RNA sequence: GCACGGAGGCGAAGAACCAUGGAUUUCCGAAUGAGAAUCUCUAACAAUUGCUUCGCGCAAUGAGGAACCCCGAGAACUGAAACAUCUCAGUAUCGGGAGGAACAGAAAACGCAAUGUGAUGUCGUUAGUAACCGCGAGUGAACGCGAUACAGCCCAAACC
RNA sequence: AUACAGGGUGACAACCCCGUACUCGAGACCAGUACGACGUGCGGUAGUGCCAGAGUAGCGGGGGUUGGAUAUCCCUCGCGA
RNA sequence: GCUUUACUGCAGGCUGUCGCUGAG
């Protein structure tokens, strides 16, 4: 069985989204829907997913831009990994 | 042109195969990528 | 290595699952550190983590869970 | 004393005489409106069937098949052909209609194998034959000391290989003596000259 | 149909089958076309029953003429399974033969007469 | 118009594509049939005796 | 692993490596819920069949494989110093199908005619003989014999 | 040396290493065969026209095929014990 | 490749006959 989250997509742009927009970017299994990405994300980091945007990359992988609720802080969630 | 998810996967792989033999492999083998494909000079399938 | 077959078999179906979900997490955090160009790596483990998970899965199947 | 079967046989010796003659005239009207391959609960010629191997048992099927009458339905040559080979009307296939029937029947029942077949008449343009097929996977046949042989793997698709009754006959294998020089053990092995 | 040259009234058929049932219990009966045919040939048949819903008809076609040139009497039954059931079989039967009735040699003999008259 | 060079310009139609079944780029997307393996036409694979010398 | 780097790791809890057996085994693919250039849409033996508790409940088929094998369809260049019959050749190629081998096979045979042989393949021979043929060019057996290997049986029906 | 087959090893190696002769073990095939055994019952005389496979055997038309000639094998149309 | 009252054949069309096919 395949897992939903593959690993955190950490790049300069990913940082900007995290510091200024409270978003986390991830490399996810391309068969995963926004819904699944949202759930998998909350259960792994214990946060509140507000929105998910996906993109099938020219790297063969699927990227998810996950925005957390004002209640949570991306910068911190990402700092523990 | 409008590409499908599959097509996109394939082009992606093709792009990746388009890298060079890493330097370390040179050293590990004591000494060429014959599948180098230029976008203009070469033509992919499909 | 650090996790042998006997030890896996000495676990209860519930301990394997708990151990399983534990390794998975170590693995995921390893990939993250790697995804962040993190150098505090130790290649030998990210590899072991995969094998360990495999063993547990193998045992879970042999025992019937 | 004479068997009841002997009568069915006696009748079929002259299918254009007496009662059977009227039966045919009747039947053929329904047959003509029937399909290519129609499974029928009982053999029209019971003596025949049983004589061929038929048994009122599980795993035994019978079917009537309709084929067009005449010579080869043959397309004329679209390129250079010497006179001899320029032929279309008088060529006739080398397989008899009864054999075609067997194959058609058999294809309809992919899992079944052809045991034998017999003719049941013809009108101006049809010819009808009833085929006896067998289900090689149904115990009762697997367990029948008289038909279990057909269950063997070596018998898969007997008809298509000419292992049938009409098959061997049509292949020229009747005689064991004079004339079967190019026939036995196989047409193909004899360079195909019979 | 082709081998049936006369129709047997429903009521006559009933008396026929009834007689048949008492025949299997009191006398002797042959079940099945083959066995029946041999009775007519060996002359041991007194009354033969033939179904009218037999397909193919070849199986029975011969009964009539055969029984005529042997003096044996015969009657038609509409249902194949009724004759079978009457003969004591769980299955149907295309033809039966009462080989020496039983506690019915009377009723029987008379059915034979009723039919002969039925032309 | 020249059937040569000048007629090569209108060639921007896609026909033969990567075949789902054999992996060759011979699946005619307009015919939906593979010219290499027969996929879309035959369940059995395309093959011919003339693809090699008669005695081989 | 090929593959001899860098870093790190595994192995006396006997690893590497080898044998056997077992686990896992994405998507397309006969491809079978339906559609699709390997993805997608809302439970599936699709299709054709046998049995049938008549419910896909129990089963079968499909496609592959180096050639070999069996059954069907069947050229021409060429040779004949042209060319039609003939030849090339039942070859090439095509359709269908089996197996580890296929096919054949226990005489309505043979016919060294006999007071004789005794299922069937195959090998050697018989023989380029008999037979065919614009009687041209060409084509071309069999019985028998010597070997190989050997093996003989079951229904339909009569009577039950 | 029952081992002087072959290979490797910083140059021509029986004696440096692998191996080789000898002996031994295992798997696969032979084969679910042969042998053994269980059950079944073979055979003979006399009498009896009870049974023994039909579009068949066979004939004719037309084609194909074969060395098959009148005397090959097959298909088709018609007839038919 | 093409043509025709070149040679030989082949489709196809017309026509007789047999089968399908029966009653007075
Ligand atoms: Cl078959
Ligand atoms: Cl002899
Ligand atoms: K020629
Ligand atoms: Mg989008
Ligand atoms: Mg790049
Ligand atoms: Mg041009
Ligand atoms: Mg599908
Ligand atoms: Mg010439
Ligand atoms: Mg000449
Ligand atoms: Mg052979
Ligand atoms: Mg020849
Ligand atoms: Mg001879
Ligand atoms: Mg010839
Ligand atoms: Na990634
Ligand atoms: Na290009
Ligand atoms: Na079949
Ligand atoms: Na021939
Ligand atoms: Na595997
Ligand atoms: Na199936
Ligand atoms: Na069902
Ligand atoms: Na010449
Ligand atoms: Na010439
Ligand atoms: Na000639
Ligand atoms: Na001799
Ligand atoms: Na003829
Ligand atoms: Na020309």
């Amino acid at each position: 069985s395949w897992d939903v989250i593959k690993h955190p997509h950490v790049t300069e742009k990913a940082m900007n989204d995290m510091d200024f927009q409270n978003k986390l970017q991830f490399a996810v299994d391309d068969r995963a829907s926004k819904g699944e990405v949202a759930d998998a994300v909350e259960e792994q980091y214990d946060v509140t997913v507000e929105q998910v945007n996906t993109q099938n990359t020219m790297d063969g992988e699927k990227k998810a831009v996950v925005r957390l609720s004002e209640d949570d802080d991306a910068q911190e969630v990402a700092s523990r990994i | 042109g409008k590409k499908s998810k599959a097509t996109k996967k394939r082009l992606a792989k093709l792009d990746n195969q388009n890298s060079r033999v890493p330097a370390w492999v040179m050293l590990k083998t004591d000494e060429r990528n014959h599948k180098r494909r230029h976008w203009r000079r070469n033509d992919t399938d499909e | 290595t650090v996790l042998h077959v006997q030890e896996i078999r000495d676990m209860t179906p519930a301990e394997r699952e708990a151990e399983l979900d534990d390794l998975k997490t170590e693995l995921l955090n390893a990939r993250a550190v790697q995804a962040a160009g993190g150098a505090p790596e130790n290649p030998g483990r990210i590899k072991e983590l995969r094998k360990a998970i495999a063993r547990i899965k193998t045992i879970q199947g042999e025992e019937g869970d | 004393a004479r068997s009841a079967y002997s009568y069915i046989r006696e009748a079929w010796k002259r299918p254009k005489e007496g009662q059977i003659a009227e039966l045919m005239w009747h039947r053929m009207q329904e047959w003509r409106n029937e399909p290519a391959v129609v499974r029928i609960e009982r053999p029209t010629r019971l003596d025949r069937a049983r004589s061929l191997g038929y048994k009122a048992k599980q795993g035994i099927i019978v079917v009537r098949v309709a084929i067009r009458k005449g010579s080869s339905r043959r397309t004329r040559f679209n390129k250079g052909r010497r006179s001899k080979r320029m032929m279309v009307n008088r060529i006739t296939r080398k397989k008899n209609i009864q054999r075609i029937a067997e194959e058609r029947a058999n294809r309809k029942f992919p899992n079944l194998r052809v045991l034998n077949s017999y003719s049941v008449g013809e009108d101006g343009r049809h010819k009808w034959h009833e085929v006896i097929l067998i289900d090689p996977d149904h115990p009762a046949i697997k367990s029948d000391d008289q038909l279990s042989w057909i269950s063997r793997t070596r018998h898969r698709l007997r008809t298509f290989r000419g292992l049938t009754s009409a098959g061997r006959r049509c292949r020229g294998l009747r005689g064991q003596g004079k004339g079967s020089e190019k026939v036995r053990p196989s047409l193909r092995v004899n360079g195909a000259k019979a | 149909p082709v081998y049936v040259d006369f129709d047997v009234p429903a009521d006559l058929e009933d008396d026929a089958l009834e007689a048949l049932e008492v025949a299997r219990d009191t006398g002797a009966v042959k079940k099945g076309t083959n066995e029946t045919t041999k009775s007519i040939e060996r002359g041991s048949a007194e009354l033969v029953f033939v179904a009218e819903d037999v397909q193919p008809e070849e199986i029975v076609m011969h009964i009539p003429e055969l029984a005529d040139e042997k003096g044996v009497p015969f009657i038609f039954v509409e249902q194949q399974d009724d004759l079978g059931h009457a003969a004591g079989l769980e299955v149907g039967s295309a033809a039966a033969a009462v080989t020496d009735a039983g506690a019915a040699a009377t009723v029987l003999e008379e059915i034979a007469d009723k039919v002969e008259e039925l032309r | 118009t020249g059937a040569g060079t000048p007629s090569q310009g209108k060639k921007n139609t896609t026909t033969h594509t990567k075949c789902r079944r054999c992996g060759e780029k011979s699946y005619h997307t307009k015919k939906k049939v593979c010219s290499s393996c027969g996929f879309g036409k035959s369940a059995k694979r395309r093959d011919y005796e003339w693809q090699s010398k008669a005695g081989e």
